[PDB]
RNA sequence: CCGGGCACUCUAACGGGACUGCCCGCGAAAGCGGGAGGAAGGAGGGGACGACGUCUGGUCAGCAUGGCCCUUACGGCCUGGGCGACACACGUGCUACAAUGCCCACUACAAAGCGAUGCCACCCGGCAACGGGGAGCUAAUCGCAAAAAGGUGGGCCCAGUUCGGAUUGGGGUCUGCAACCCGACCCCAUGAAGCCGGAAUCGCUAGUAAUCGCGGAUCAGCCAUGCCGCGGUGAAUACG
């Protein structure tokens, strides 16, 4: 996203309401997971790399 | 029917509880 | 069916400034921005110009409408 | 009785170091309760393959966290010796409470 | 378009995750960004070395930030004049204080992450793509490998219009898990424009 | 079915008469996949035949069926212009299906409220010799033999 | 009989027949059929000139149904209008009130479609 | 005095114990015709016995847990066929023709993406 | 439920098993047809997996990135509005138009998941949502949970009607600094179009379609009938 809009990490937003994850790396606000603090993209990126332990390619 | 709010299945579907769907 | 609850809300901004105009007797027009702010008896007579998002609309309050909210009287959009 | 809950991300690494914390406790004490598996708690992920539109793709990712027990009989006081802190694996995290 | 990252497609088998440490819960989202910051600045420097893999291990405080390279004698700096300043920058990240026990890589031309780096380096230096390629292929196919392959992106030669240069020899099956093929990506910025370079090196088998 | 002549997937016998025809019928009756109530509906009517016959239920059934199955039905065949309505003998398999399907169909076409009544009174009209069942039947044969002028466009 | 202002349910069940009343629904029934104890499932035809009275007196003078009701509601709307209330508006301009999408599906409030040359 | 044939089905396991008894077949502390109250089929489960002229000349106590009444109706029909042979082996002989001894592999398929359910695929237009 | 015990179910690792290997028929062979054994038979059933390349495909609003353009505004903070407008048009869906159904009471089996400021047992007040009080759990051992359809019983009796819940008036709870614009949920009243859909058109070949309900992600709350998974019952038909 823009740069200003990366102040989310502002401990004092004013009200816990404005607390929006926003991907850590890309900053991708949408598709952001919790268990990873990542957007559906960066997720699948590293996943394929292998920098996320236990995280395998689901099959069943 | 499966969509009438003030009824039995109306809650079962709308996913709720009320005077029309208590517990025990 | 408007659910405020068991603890009404009114953004102080004017609450204080409107409650004070009563001390001098009355005033002459105001102008809120918290159209979200409910309404109380101490309005009757006043004139709180609310924002539409573009302008400051003079909403002449009245007994009948004392229970409503500023916003319902400041029309947002335009059409025909 | 010694509660040992071995939980790792892989069925080998972990499971392996859970056939150790027994031998080193099969002589110095009760023949143990053998290592008990316990079902796995899986965290599943699915994400639109590419970015922008194309929502009819997805690809799937899991995260199986296996479990293990073992459990023994009477803190032999002399078993803790063969065990104590002679570990070695790093892809595990077992907690305790006998 | 068709295809995957055989690496992420082989983790189940022929490939152990970069970071091999159980944990999770209210920590995974943490002990994760950890590595990122690690292998993050960790690349900003060791570029000159052959920074291939960079495993990571944990279990309790005492981490294990390894690092492979083809230029170990570079990591060290001077008996310990470098391998120190850096293990210090570690407390500016992992306050959890960790090692750094380095290791080395045999033949920097089988380490895909590098083979590609090189082809990139070359290219970034205004080199002859298709030539460098047919070379790297050899630098790699010409040392043990059962098969390799290199792929340079577009804007070849600077061409005002994207292209794609191939080249590769010997078996390089990918639809086969039992494969084991180091995959190496290499970015390669340029005066006129970016352009990655992929590196595939099929070795061993079963 | 471009590959092979699909097999006439046999069906399990009836939980009573142990018949297959009967089953098939129950199957046609059932909807939304509720073999239960259907087993009933039909069975419940297998009885109603009695209150109106000293006859046996099964026979009545067999007769209703073996009576509504057609012999020659229409069939299109466009040829260098417009599509003609051609006849032709009828398959021993398309007999059954085309019949049952019509019974359970004509049944649900009646005024009777209690579902089972319908089917029940329907098999009867059927086995007997009239009603919507044999209607749609003797209404197809009549369709062919009305275009029997295309015995040259066989197959 | 003629319970609420001029009523006429008959031949049917009662907990059903009362329904045919304005301020009466499948709810205010059971209540009245209890606050006045009556075997619910009885054909109104088979009603006691004695119960019809308690039933009437209750329902009539216990609520605000029929005629008098139709006027109250209309009164709130008519009121809603008098003041520049948003809601008081959508009513004037035949359009959904409770915050709904007036683009697609809006028929019920708007009625028949007025298809125009697009 | 005792026999045990299993029989699973669509995720339904049935422990089928067989005892020489006169034939008081029953399930989870609930009469057979009482766990399968008005379920046309059910009877099926016993077909195996009914098939070996048994039925009345043999008693059965059975368990079951998992799946749906039906599935159980089937699983049970299996154990009752399994232990039934776990008893007399020369029993398969003509118990196999019908095959009341063959784990019904047919199991619910998965839900693939971009669909509504394995096969049921979204409909479209202007094409 | 406590002692007791791993035989069974299961939980989860590891192997075993099936190869046209066996018998008949045909063939030059591959292999095709049929039969026995067998849990399964000829790729047993479903996934992950998509070749050289094509469409100058999509995305410089994910991220990276060559050039260009603005640097007191094409940057930045904020508050209110907007993304939610409406005379209409199309797409994908949901709920129906009913008696193989709807309603109340009682009663019976699932699988996969989630749970720290979180799942909330049990008791209490309230018609209710929910509020107050409060046990256990870091969770095969406690909670979300009830599965629903189904089964035994009784209600309606073919009616726009006990079908159908749109729309609108009124009262109220929970999240949040704040629900006018613009949230969901409950109780009451309201009870609309709709009685099976023109020309045309979509899906699916077996545990599938059809049908019933359960969880999850995101997330304070929610506009999820959507998306992604689970399992219950369980067909028709394929000449060609
Ligand atoms: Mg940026
Ligand atoms: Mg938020
Ligand atoms: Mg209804
Ligand atoms: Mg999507
Ligand atoms: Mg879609
Ligand atoms: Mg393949
Ligand atoms: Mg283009
Ligand atoms: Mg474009
Ligand atoms: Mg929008
Ligand atoms: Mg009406
Ligand atoms: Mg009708
Ligand atoms: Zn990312």
């Amino acid at each position: 996203a823009r740069k200003a809009l990366i102040e989310k990490a502002k401990r004092t937003p004013k009200f816990k309401v404005r607390a929006y994850t926003r991907c850590v790396r890309c900053g991708r606000a949408r598709s952001v997971y919790r268990f990873f603090g990542l957007c559906r993209i960066c997720l699948r990126e590293l996943a394929h790399k292998g920098q996320l332990p236990g995280v395998r390619k689901a099959s069943w | 029917g499966k969509g009438d709010r003030r009824t039995r299945r109306g809650k079962i579907w709308r996913g709720t509880y009320g005077k029309y769907r208590p517990r025990k | 069916p408007r659910s405020l609850k068991k603890g009404v809300f009114v953004d102080d901004h004017l609450l204080e400034k409107v409650l004070e105009l009563n001390a001098k007797g009355e005033k002459r027009l105001i102008k809120t921005w918290s159209r979200r702010s409910t309404i109380v008896p101490e309005m009757v007579g006043h004139t709180i110009a609310v924002y539409n998002g573009k302008q400051h609309v003079p909403v002449y309050i009245t007994e009948n409408m004392v229970g409503h909210k500023l916003g319902e009287f400041a029309p947002t959009r335009t059409y025909r | 009785k010694i509660r040992i809950k071995l939980r790792g991300f892989d069925h080998k690494t972990l499971d392996a170091s859970a056939q150790k914390i027994v031998e080193a406790a099969r002589r110095s004490g009760a023949q143990v309760s053998g290592p008990i598996p316990l079902p796995t708690r899986v965290r599943r992920f699915t994400v639109i393959r590419g970015p922008f539109k194309h929502k009819d793709s997805r690809e799937h990712f899991e995260l199986r966290t296996h479990n293990r027990l073992v459990d023994i009989i009477n803190p032999n006081r002399k078993t803790i010796e063969q065990l104590m802190t002679l570990d070695l694996p790093t892809g595990v995290e077992i907690e305790i409470k006998t | 378009g068709n295809k995957i990252h055989p690496i992420g497609f082989r983790l189940g088998i022929t490939r152990d995750w970069e970071s091999r440490w159980y944990a999770g819960k209210k920590q995974y989202r943490h002990l994760l960004l950890e590595d990122q910051r690690i292998r993050g600045l960790l690349e900003k420097e060791l570029y000159s070395a052959g920074l291939a893999r960079v495993d990571i291990e944990r279990a309790a405080d005492n981490v294990a930030v390894t690092v492979h390279v083809a230029k170990p004698g570079v990591v060290i700096g001077r008996g310990g004049e470098r391998i120190r300043v850096l293990r210090e920058e570690l407390a500016k990240l992992t306050g959890k204080n960790v090692a750094l026990n380095v290791q080395e890589v045999q033949n920097p031309n089988l380490s895909a992450p590098l083979v590609a780096q090189r082809v990139a380096e070359q290219i970034e230096r205004r080199f002859a793509v298709r030539r460098a390629i047919k070379q790297a292929v050899q630098r790699v196919m010409e040392s043990g490998a059962k098969g390799a392959k290199v792929i340079v992106s577009g804007r070849i030669g600077g061409a005002e219009q994207a292209r794609t240069e191939w080249a590769a020899q010997g078996r390089v099956p990918l639809h086969t898990l039992r494969a084991n093929i180091d995959y190496g990506f290499a970015l390669a910025r340029t005066t006129y424009g970016v352009l990655g370079v992929k590196a595939y090196i099929f070795l061993g088998e079963v | 079915a471009r590959r092979r002549r699909a097999e006439v997937r046999q069906l399990q016998p009836d939980l009573v008469y142990g018949d297959v025809l009967v089953t098939a019928f129950i199957n046609k009756i059932m909807r939304d996949g509720k073999k239960n109530l259907a087993a009933r509906i039909f069975y419940d009517a297998c009885k109603i035949i009695q209150e109106k016959t000293g006859q046996e239920p099964l026979k009545v059934f067999k007769q209703a069926v073996e009576n509504v199955k057609p012999r020659m039905e229409v069939r299109s065949r466009r040829v260098g212009g417009a599509n003609y309505q051609v006849p032709m003998e009828v398959s021993p398999r398309r007999q059954q299906s085309l019949a049952l399907r019509w019974l359970v169909q004509a049944a649900n076409q009646r005024p009777e409220r209690r579902a089972a009544v319908r089917i029940a009174h329907e098999l009867m009209d059927a086995a007997e010799g009239k009603g919507g069942a044999v209607k749609k039947k003797e209404d197809v044969e009549r369709m062919a033999e009305a275009n029997r002028a295309y015995a040259h466009y066989r197959w | 009989a003629r319970i609420a202002g001029v009523e006429i349910p008959r031949n049917k069940r009662v907990d059903v027949a009362l329904t045919y009343i304005y301020g009466i629904g499948k709810a205010r029934a059971k209540e009245a059929l209890e606050k006045t104890g009556i075997n619910p499932a009885t054909r109104v035809k088979d009603l006691t000139e004695a119960e019809v009275v308690r039933l009437r007196e209750y329902v009539e003078n216990t609520w605000k149904l029929e005629g008098e009701l139709r006027a109250e509601v209309a009164a709130n709307i008519k009121r809603l209008m008098d003041i520049g209330c948003y809601r008081g508006l959508r009513h004037r301009r035949g359009l959904p009130v409770r915050g709904q999408r007036t683009r697609t599906n809006a028929r019920t409030r708007k009625g028949p479609r007025k298809t125009v040359a697009g | 005095e005792q026999y045990y044939g299993t029989g699973r089905r669509k995720e339904a396991v049935a422990r089928v114990f067989l005892r020489p008894g006169n034939g008081k077949v029953t399930v989870n502390g609930q009469d057979f015709n009482e766990y399968f109250q008005g379920l046309v089929r059910a009877v099926a489960a016993l077909e195996p016995l009914r098939a070996v002229d048994a039925l009345g000349r043999f008693d059965a106590y059975i368990t079951v847990r998992g799946g749906g009444k039906s599935g159980q109706i089937d699983a049970i029909k299996l154990g009752i066929a399994r232990a039934l042979v776990q008893y007399n082996p020369d029993y398969r002989a003509k118990l196999k023709p019908l095959g009341f001894l063959t784990r019904d592999a047919r199991v619910v398929e998965r839900k693939k993406y971009g669909k509504h359910k394995a096969r049921r695929a979204p409909q479209y237009s202007k094409r």
